[PDB]
């Protein structure tokens, strides 16, 4: 198969391992709740988001370890939650159109096929407080209990970039996908202009929204000593404007840690400094 | 070069000491086999990091060099002197003495497993991929190093570098040395990840730039100084990776002086403190301990022309922590001496506060609210009051604050207060000024910390304007609350009033009116249960017994007398835990003699109606109040007898508690 050098997770079984997972379900998971529902949460709800045009599924994610297979998917997810969000997001659009092979009469075939969706995995596993986020802890799901205290409005992102020097007319537009904008040193749209100066006409390229929001844990079963610290908050999608500040929360996130610069006009850095980024609150 | 660059010739070196770390290998036979080497097996399997490598396995390995007539230069010498050139030298010993593959991992049960493996991989497959960087030590380690000193009778048998120095005479040659002190920790920052190797790719080449990590501040480097990658026309532009940078621990503290060693002069002053390793995590504020570390100062890289010529504001290095003074569940067996001695009601009375004279009603009236216990389990929503609240008044000589804080100081979770300091603007959380880091934290007073427990509060005329709100604001169930302009979030509200007002000047005058020094008639005849006074009447007999009461203190040190064994106070906080866990339900007699028992408290309360003596009119909040320590007093005597003599017991309080004025 196909081993990558930064990971070492597979090919697209998961999207065969996902459709059996899903269509051959229609209840599970009584076993471990065995007190003593024909039919799946997730595959009426697949055709409800169809008829409705969301972009949005929340997935329990606690069906991996109540199903036979999709052990080493499941401990992958908790092992790498960047890439394997990316290759659930192929699956899902591409089992709508599994069921949009079906009858061709379903919203005309082109434009629920454009507007990508994306997935929910959240309450995977459990943990305590803050007191305990060891630093090897670089890249998990965590699901934290706390406390939202004040916000900010939103900043914009580098999504897609543009530019234009001085010739007639030129509108590329480079993209980033990085922490680095390339630049040409060599003109264009003619066969015979110099290095010329290029300009950075901002507003032009679009610009989606992010917000970062400041939270504190709530002081749970604290030993009458400490005091509850801090840690911060990252949205990129429409989870804006439904996280006011103020409420009990319980957030599903992954990890990250970013370089800080130690002179203020130097690229110069060594404390670093963490966050989390939000796939799901509640 | 030139110019005193070469030193004198020293006889101390290094080598001498680098081969007897050679023969710190598998020969130190008294102390199942080679122990150290054992300890060396339980982490190449990965469960735990922190070896200890004492001076117990080094005296002992010179104990047994005493016969060997050779040239062994001493160990705890060097180790003073230098004592951070002492781990180098040591992992440059382990690795040739390390048994690599001898646990079992196969898959998962080890985190960043197949990937280091498949990034040593790609560099050993990188070795002879050209038909070349060897690994820096520092990234394969996976364990840390750690030391501890002595102080026992070994120190007596024969020669120190362990005296618990205070912080005051420190300054000289104790500059990179391994000094332990004592002290009080304070300002715990947070846990931090830090950085000791480092990972750049550029996407072209592949090949990963190692470097060690300086200190606080550091550069990136280039992308055309490669081997693959460079030394084209297309060179591969560098930028960083988390998941293969591995990151350390990292939390910073302060320490003061004991308050009892500084001399009558100036005030103590602080000292820096790190962490490494896994010692983190089990530091607390209000910790009275003593750390055993390593010194060296640090450079201070800014501004260093005009101002910071050769300062120099050391920290120390920590390597241990000595920590000091700390339900059916091998403790049964002292709660058997409760139940098989029995006395409830004396014993126990006799237990709490026997420092001073008589008053047994009133060390009485606190052991039924040190228990609590859940009110009822209303189920719907109907929270009800639980919690009640006690106040006294009066002004003996006494000293009456120490009768009361000393219960506190002994009582669980409950936080002492006073006047100055947590008004009742700061009794509950607020926003402050913070640090550097992170500013406008929601710093707490007493409530916000002190849920479900004492809230022993002092100094009722002190700071009144805010505080005449602060303590309607607990006694109103479930509003504890930070109305400010930064948010309108209300957290709970559970904990017990212990008020003690002093009177105006002089005495009391029981003659006048009462409530002549109180300033807060609703927050008392409605809202309270029962009070008590404190007044002093002439009388020949106690005070001569008061007198050789206070004056046998003096000859002696010791106070205990009157045939009463003293008890532990770890036996009833275990008997109040064990009574908080049964909750007993009424019958139907007890309320059938409450009912007749409220309505001989109404005809008699409706008989006087007089501004001389008494307060109150018969309120059903003193009604269900008395439900309350009745339950309460059958949490803590619980035979299973809810009946009319334990509700008899109830109302034997009431009755003294009140009319403690009309003498």
């Amino acid at each position: 198969l196909r081993i990558i050098w930064g990971t070492n997770v597979s090919i697209q079984e998961c999207t065969t391992n996902f459709r059996n997972f899903l269509m051959s379900f229609k209840y599970k998971f009584r076993k471990i709740l065995d007190e003593r529902d024909e039919e799946l949460y997730y595959i009426k709800q697949l055709n409800e988001m169809r008829e409705l045009g969301t972009s949005n599924l929340n997935l329990d994610a606690r069906n991996l370890l109540a199903y036979k297979q999709t052990e080493d998917l499941y401990h992958q997810l908790l092992n790498y939650p960047q890439e394997v969000i990316s290759i659930m997001d192929q699956t899902i659009k591409d089992c709508m159109v599994s069921l949009i092979v079906d009858n061709n009469l379903d919203y005309d075939l082109d434009e629920i096929e454009t507007k990508f969706y994306k997935v929910r995995p959240y309450n995977v596993g459990s943990c305590k407080g803050m007191r305990e986020l060891n630093p090897n802890d670089i890249d998990k799901l965590i699901n934290l209990k706390g406390l939202v205290l004040r916000s900010t409005p939103v900043i914009p992102d580098m999504k897609v970039a543009f530019f234009k020097c001085n010739v007639c007319d030129h509108t590329m537009a480079v993209e980033i996908d990085r922490g680095v904008i390339q630049e040409p040193a060599r003109c264009e749209r003619i066969d015979c202009n110099e290095p010329n100066s290029m300009s950075l006409i901002h507003n032009r390229c679009s610009f989606a929204d992010k917000q970062v929001i400041k939270l504190q844990e709530t002081p749970d079963f604290v030993p009458d000593g400490q005091t509850p610290h801090s840690i911060s908050l990252c949205v990129y999608d429409e989870l804006v404007d439904s996280c006011r500040a103020g409420d009990r929360i319980e957030v599903t996130g992954t990890f990250r840690s970013i370089p800080i610069r130690a002179n203020s006009r130097q690229r110069v850095l060594s404390l670093y400094k963490t966050y989390v980024d939000v796939v799901h609150v509640k | 070069m030139s110019a005193a660059l070469p030193s004198i010739q020293l006889p101390v070196d290094y080598n001498n000491l680098f081969n007897e770390i050679t023969d710190f290998l598998v020969t130190f036979k008294q102390d199942k086999g080679p122990k150290y080497m054992a300890m060396l097996q339980k982490v190449a399997n990965r469960e735990l990091n922190s070896v200890i490598i004492d001076l117990d396995d080094i005296l002992q390995y010179q104990n047994e060099k005493f016969l060997q007539g050779t040239q062994a230069d001493d160990l705890v010498s060097a180790i003073q002197q230098n004592a951070n050139h002492f781990t180098e030298l040591f992992c440059r010993a382990i690795d040739n003495n390390m048994p690599l593959p001898t646990k079992e991992i196969d898959y998962k049960d080890d985190v960043l497993d197949v990937i280091l493996n498949q990034r040593r991989l790609r560099n050993e497959r990188m070795l002879s991929d050209r038909t070349t960087e060897l690994f820096p030590p520092n990234l394969t380690r996976r364990y840390f190093l750690y030391f501890k000193p002595l102080s026992q009778n070994c120190a007596r048998r024969y020669r120190i570098s362990s005296k618990p120095l205070s912080v005051r005479q420190i300054k000289g040659d104790f500059l990179g040395q391994l000094i332990t002190v004592r002290g009080i920790i304070t300002r715990v920052s947070d846990v931090k990840p830090a950085v000791e190797v480092i990972a750049y790719t550029c996407d072209q080449c592949g090949y990963e730039v190692f470097q060690e990590v300086n200190s606080r501040t550091f550069t990136p480097l280039s992308e055309c100084t490669s081997e693959e990658c460079s030394q084209n026309q297309t060179k591969g532009q560098l930028f960083m990776s988390t998941r293969a940078s591995k990151f350390s621990a990292f939390q910073e503290c302060k320490i003061q002086e004991l308050s009892q060693q500084v001399p009558v002069g100036h005030i103590p002053r602080s000292l820096n403190i790190h962490v490494n390793g896994t010692l983190v995590r089990s530091l607390s504020p209000g910790d009275i301990v003593d750390v055993t570390g390593i010194f060296l100062p640090a450079p201070y890289t800014g501004f260093k022309a005009l101002k910071a010529g050769l300062l120099t504001e050391t920290y120390l290095e920590a390597q241990f922590v000595r920590q000091h003074k700390k339900l059916t569940s091998d403790v049964e067996e002292r709660v058997m001496e409760l139940i098989t001695s029995g006395d409830v009601y004396n014993r126990l009375a006799k237990s709490i506060a026997p420092e001073i004279y008589g008053n047994l009603d009133v060390k009485k009236a606190l052991l039924l609210l040190l228990v609590g216990g859940v009110d009822k389990r209303v189920g719907d929503g109907m929270k009800i009051r639980g919690d009640i609240n006690v106040c006294l008044m009066g002004d003996p000589g006494v000293a009456k604050s120490q009768l009361l804080k000393a219960i506190c100081k002994i009582s669980p979770r409950g936080v002492y207060t006073t006047g100055k300091g947590s008004s009742g603007v700061g009794l509950t959380a607020a926003v402050m000024k913070d640090p550097v880091t992170d500013e406008m934290i929601l710093e707490g007073g007493a409530l916000v910390l002190a849920d479900n427990g004492i809230c022993c509060i002092d100094e009722f005329d002190k700071m009144d304007e805010s505080d005449r709100t602060a303590i309607h604001e607990v006694m109103e169930q479930q509003t504890i609350s930070i109305s400010k302009a930064g948010i309108n979030t209300t957290l709970n509200a559970r904990t017990s009033i212990l008020a003690a007002a002093n009177p105006l000047y002089g005495r009391y005058n029981p003659r006048l009116s009462p409530l002549d020094n109180i300033n807060l008639p609703a927050a008392l005849l409605s809202r309270f249960d029962i009070l008590f006074l404190m007044l002093d009447i002439p009388s020949r007999d106690d005070d001569e017994k008061l007198a050789e009461h206070v004056t046998y203190v003096h000859m002696h040190n010791k106070q205990p007398d009157l045939d009463f064994t003293p008890v532990e106070p770890s036996k009833m906080r275990e008997y109040i835990a064990y009574a908080k866990t049964k909750r007993p339900v009424m019958s139907e007699a007890v309320n059938d003699y409450v009912v007749q028992a409220y309505i001989r408290l109404r005809q008699d309360s409706k008989r006087e109606m007089d501004s001389k003596f008494s307060f109150g009119q018969a309120t059903p909040r003193t009604l269900l109040g008395i439900i309350r320590l009745s339950q309460a007093l059958a949490k803590l005597r619980l035979a299973d007898m809810v009946d009319i003599d334990d509700v008899e017991e109830a109302l034997r309080l009431v009755r003294v508690s009140k009319e403690s004025l009309y003498q």
